[PDB]
RNA sequence: AGGACCGAACCGACUAAUGUUGAAAAAUUAGCGGAUGACUUGUGGCUGGGGGUGAAAGGCCAAUCAAACCGGGAGAUAGCU
RNA sequence: CACAGGUGGUCAGGUAGAGAAUACCAAGGCGCUUGAGAGAACUCGGGUGAAGGAACUAGGCAAAAUGGUGCCGUAACUUC
RNA sequence: AAUUCCUUGUCGGGUAAGUUCCGACCUGCACGAAUGGCGUAAUGAUGGCCAGGCUGUCUCCACCCGAGACUCAGUGAAAUU
RNA sequence: GAUGUCGGCUCAUCACAUCCUGGGGCUGAAGUAGGUCCCAAGGGUAUGGCUGUUCGCCAUUUAAAGUGGUACGCGAGCUGGGUUUAGAACGUCGUGAGACAGUUCGGUCCCUAUCUGCCGUGGGCGCUGGAGAACUGAGGGGGGCUGCUCCUAGUACGAGAGGACCGGAGUGGACGCAUCACUGGUGUUCGGGUUGUCAUGCCAAUGGCACUGCCCGGUAGCUAAAUGCGGAAGAGAUAAGUGCUGAAAGCAUCUAAGCACGAAACUUGCCCCGAGAUGAGUUCUCCCUGACCCUUUAAGGGUCCUGAAGGAACGUUGAAGACGACGACGUUGAUAGGCCGGGUGUGUAAGCGCAGCGAUGCGUUGAGCUAACCGGUACUAAUGAACCGUGAGGCUUAACCU
């Protein structure tokens, strides 16, 4: 969701705060939510897991504020932005586990593996 | 824009606006006629009859809150009892208007709002 | 084809029985008995002027029932054309209705506009406000530069800079319709047309594709 | 900014055109009395359409 | 106005039973899934609400998996499906938004009983 | 106890906006610095111009200062406009 | 100038308060010598803002923030 | 370096990226010992850099309350030409 | 006898030596992607870190991050960081006053717009009798972007790896327009909580002031982050290029005779303005057909009576609006206000009763209150007049005619 912005870590490894240093999909393009691929740098890290402090990845936004509203116009919205970060060259998740509930939106035939974690939605 | 806003604001807080219509409504309850400005009337108008039409029922209940409105615990009496059921049958236009306009100092343009029932 | 002249006063939902929950301004024509046909070798071109209200047959100046009178006489809002071709109507009042657009998805929707009238730019032109802070003096939200220099001497027309905004047809096109249910004089669209409620619009078939 | 030329008496006028006064397109007479009243409001005694009111 | 309202009302249901800024409910919606139909339940805690005839919203709390979520249902919708109420409780306010920021014991809301 | 601390009166003047034919030939507003001290203020007195005064900027010496104001030499001179 | 500036001393009520701060009041004195409408851009002074949160900019300028008493507790360094 | 021209020196730290900043090196264009050298707790409306909080500073403006602006009545300027 | 410097902001406009996208030739062009040249200016053409920068380097994007003109576009539009005032210090030079195309910390940015020019919006008159309309459309402007995915086709091509063309389909980024139904924001005119204090004699209940005192939530309206839609297809004539048939030139040749294709350019198609289009256009409808004089008589001037269609005016007002303008309504009425009922929002009034020593709780009660909303209603206000505009509309010719 547009650049800067700390948003929490949905899956393990490299916990804890991270930065958005760019919302790729086009020029000019503002902000990015509900299951979009932003370039993140983790900015916290974990004492061990795979990802350290100060790497530059990227990832998908699980969780955000502004909510997502869908046909009937009900919308779902949750408290804290969140991502789940993911090999760079060729996407797909970076860590194992998925904490936290999801959305409908990443049952997108190509972020499958997570909607497949424990969680919600 | 304003577009479908009512209400006018004359010229000052949403204060003014409470009192100089307060102090009015209740001076007109009084003599039952007034020479205010059009625009001050016409705006008056719906300040009393609002009164006068909870003026038509009596209780403690539509008392006190007539209370709130026009601080003149005296004029309240004027209410409920003289143009109390005075008006116990109106439909709401209790008011007249009688315009003249046209002041000396300012060129501004003067009313006359007055009870319907004040001529005896 | 041709197109009939509604009123304005929609905006609601209307659930699927799949889940979704479908916009669409409620556009209401009450027949529009054409007041008048147009003749190529008698006027120049191939229309169908019509009506659809009826006003309180005391506005209507004898010059206006005079004309309509002349035809069929039933009075109305104002008087519409409607260029057509290959295809004629009955002259007289021949009464088209929104079953008109029956086997019709396209539509147009051709209201008034806004009114916002105060123009100025930042809004009218969408522009971009100056420094809030970090000095700036009285050009928080301002035009700023309009011209060049000496060169270019003048001020090139068109220049956005202020001005009405509002009042002004600005069709849609497109808008998907959802049900022209007659016998209520009654047309659904996809939703957001011009117009602010009791407004006269002009529904039609869309001329794109 | 100011006039870098002093505007002729002429222009000054042209100016002046939509500036004159207009009349009243006749006023109105009272049916109570031959009260010669402004149009839509009481006369010069308390009179308006027909009736009266305000004493005196 | 008076040609819709009654278009309005025309599509609203009747199944929707009593409520309350204070009420725990569990609203049961649909969900498709793959090649599904399934109707996924959520019950939560309404905070805000509707009332504006056939357009009609729920907005309630739950906190789900450690994060909470917050759904913004739309009363008289096909999805909606059933809708119980479960526990009622005693708020004596329109909207619970305060009721935010609170987590267990600062939520503890005091249930009705009539 | 203290050229001590926080802070009104009181003294001052770091910041921004507004004012810039001002309400005002330096202010108003919101912040700001000192506030028992080389403090602050009333009243009266003494320093006079190449002279004074100066915790020193050429600063101040009556909205004037790298030599005050008034009058005189004086119609200075002006290969310049 | 019937000028939002300057001008030394004296008196010092009530409620709340550390108080000559501040807020509401008393005694007392006032509404500032153009007004009536309207409810545009725009300028001035303010209030509230979805998500983000210094990406602004020469610079966090301006804002927003913090703010009380009691108690607990408080680092490098130190001329103690 | 308030001193370095070459200069964004070179290296290290901080950043996703640092012509600034901090720690170093020494090749000091052109430091250096009362026109004091190097340190220094405390103090500072002092210069630079960083961060947490905070936010309309910004993405990107939206609405709202007031004083003008606009209309009417009375008074009635200005520079310039 | 003054033309304000650099950079930034804002807002631009043009050129083409074109960055992307579109069309072609050659290739050391297998495909995919390139290299280079020709054509093309419709549209589009990055956010940050460092620095005053422009630029540049760096990070990470994009279809691409074009070049240049415009007083190195833009301070009577913004800034004032760089840079030239006065303070001060360092290095440096000079005995020194001071000085530097070195540095360093600090350092007042005026103007109410007459004329042109623009953006909006009215008033006159003219269009040949006067009106109310509906159009025609000469012209003018707006818009003209593009990613990815799938199908084609894992095909053509290729040793494999990889991987098209043409054509079709879906969903995005950026931009524009409209609109509040939704999701939200605002909502000092709605409801509630609460601190200090004053007051209404006191209890209770209320109101004033303290940023709306502070604060919670919110109707209408307005809005974006919300929602819907659009940059097209299709034609015309082409650019570069490609060609047919074809001689001058026995062949050859796209050209000389003569035909055919061909791009985001150009004409049009789509949206809006538009008859002051003085070259003032067209069609439909409505109104007026009473009398005299002076004559310098081919025209007038004036008189009495008449004042139509329509217009304006005044008043009630509007999602219209700076004022004018535009729309609705004016008792043959819902045009405003009030009123009635509902809605909505707040959140269970006051009084009484009971329980508790009391704060307070429970009941009455889900009340009480309730703006811009909806349905409806003449209670109030929208007077009968009057006002302006007239009285059959020039001449010549042609077509029709008794
Ligand atoms: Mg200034
Ligand atoms: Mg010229
Ligand atoms: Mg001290
Ligand atoms: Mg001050
Ligand atoms: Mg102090
Ligand atoms: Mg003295
Ligand atoms: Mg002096
Ligand atoms: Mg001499
Ligand atoms: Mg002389
Ligand atoms: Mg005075
Ligand atoms: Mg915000
Ligand atoms: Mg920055
Ligand atoms: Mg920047
Ligand atoms: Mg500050
Ligand atoms: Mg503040
Ligand atoms: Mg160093
Ligand atoms: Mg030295
Ligand atoms: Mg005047
Ligand atoms: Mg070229
Ligand atoms: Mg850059
Ligand atoms: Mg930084
Ligand atoms: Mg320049
Ligand atoms: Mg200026
Ligand atoms: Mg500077
Ligand atoms: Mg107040």
């Amino acid at each position: 969701i547009q650049e800067q912005t700390m948003l929490n870590v949905a899956d393990n490894s490299g916990a804890r705060r991270v930065m958005c240093i760019k919302v790729l999909g086009g020029s000019h393009r503002r902000y990015a939510g509900v299951g979009d691929i932003i370039k993140i740098t983790i900015k916290e890290a974990i004492p061990r897991g795979k990802v350290k402090k100060g790497d530059v990845l990227k990832a998908v936004v699980v969780r955000t504020k502004k909510g997502v509203r869908r046909p009937d116009g009900s919308v779902i919205r949750f408290d804290g932005n969140a991502c789940v970060l993911l090999n760079n060259n060729s996407e797909q998740p970076i860590g194992t586990r998925i904490f936290g509930p999801v959305t409908r939106e990443l049952r997108s035939e190509k972020f499958m593996k997570i909607i497949s974690l424990a969680p919600e939605v | 824009m304003r577009h479908r806003k009512s209400g006018r604001q004359l010229n000052r807080n949403s204060s003014h606006r409470q009192a100089m219509f307060r102090n009015m409504a209740g001076s007109l309850v009084r003599h039952e006629i007034i020479k205010t400005t059009l625009p001050k009337a016409k705006e008056l108008r719906r300040v009393v009859e609002p009164l006068i039409t909870l003026a038509k029922t009596d209780s403690v209940a539509n008392r006190r809150l007539a209370f709130a409105r026009t601080r003149d615990n005296e004029i309240v009496a004027k209410l409920f009892n003289e143009l109390g059921p005075r008006f116990a049958s109106r439909a709401g236009g209790y008011t007249r208007i009688l315009k003249c306009g046209f002041r000396a100092g300012d060129n501004a343009p003067m009313a006359y709002i007055e009870l319907v029932d004040r001529s005896e | 084809m041709i197109g009939l002249v509604g009123k304005k006063v929609g905006m609601t939902r209307i659930f699927t029985e799949d889940g979704v929950s479908i916009p669409v301004t409620v556009i209401e024509v009450e027949a529009n008995r054409v007041t008048q046909v147009k003749d190529l070798a008698n006027d120049g071109y191939r229309a169908i002027q019509v009506t659809t209200g009826a006003k309180k047959a005391n506005r209507v100046t004898k010059p206006e029932a005079g004309h309509f009178a002349k035809a069929g006489v039933e009075a109305g809002r104002g008087l519409w054309e409607f260029r057509l071709a290959e295809g004629e109507e009955f002259t007289v009042g021949q009464s088209i209705s929104v079953e008109l657009f029956a086997d019709v998805k396209k539509v147009d929707v051709t209201g008034t506009s806004k009114g916002k009238g105060f123009a100025g730019t930042v809004k009218r032109w969408n522009f971009r406000t100056q420094d809030a802070t970090h000095g700036n003096s009285l050009s928080h939200r301002v035009p700023g530069s309009i011209g060049q220099n000496q060169t270019p001497g003048k001020v090139f027309k068109g220049k956005k800079m202020a001005g009405q905004m509002g009042n002004e047809r600005v069709t849609v096109q497109s808008l998907d319709v959802v049900r022209v249910d007659a016998e209520r004089n009654l047309l659904l669209v996809k939703g957001a047309v011009p117009g602010a409620t009791g407004s006269d619009l002009i529904v039609k078939p869309a001329v794109k594709a | 900014a100011v006039q870098q030329n002093k505007p002729t008496r002429s222009k000054r006028g042209m100016r002046r055109s939509h500036d004159a006064l207009t009349a009243v397109t006749s006023l109105s007479v009272d049916k109570t009395s031959g009260e010669k009243h402004l149009r839509h409001h009481i006369t010069a005694d308390g009179y308006y359409r027909g009736r009266k009111v305000i004493a005196k | 106005s008076n040609i819709i309202k009654q278009l309005e009302q025309e599509q609203m249901k009747q199944d929707v039973p009593s409520f309350r800024p204070g009420d725990t409910v569990e609203v049961k919606v649909w969900v498709v899934e793959g090649s599904k139909k399934r109707l996924q339940a959520f019950e939560g805690v309404v905070i805000a609400i509707r009332n504006r005839g056939l357009h009609s919203a729920f907005t309630v709390r739950k906190i789900s998996n450690g994060e909470g979520v917050e759904r913004v249902f739309q009363t008289h919708s096909p999805v909606v499906d059933s809708i119980s109420v479960k526990r009622r409780g005693a708020v004596r306010k329109a909207k619970l938004y305060y009721l935010r920021e609170r987590t267990g014991k600062a939520a503890r809301i005091k249930e009705r009983l009539n």
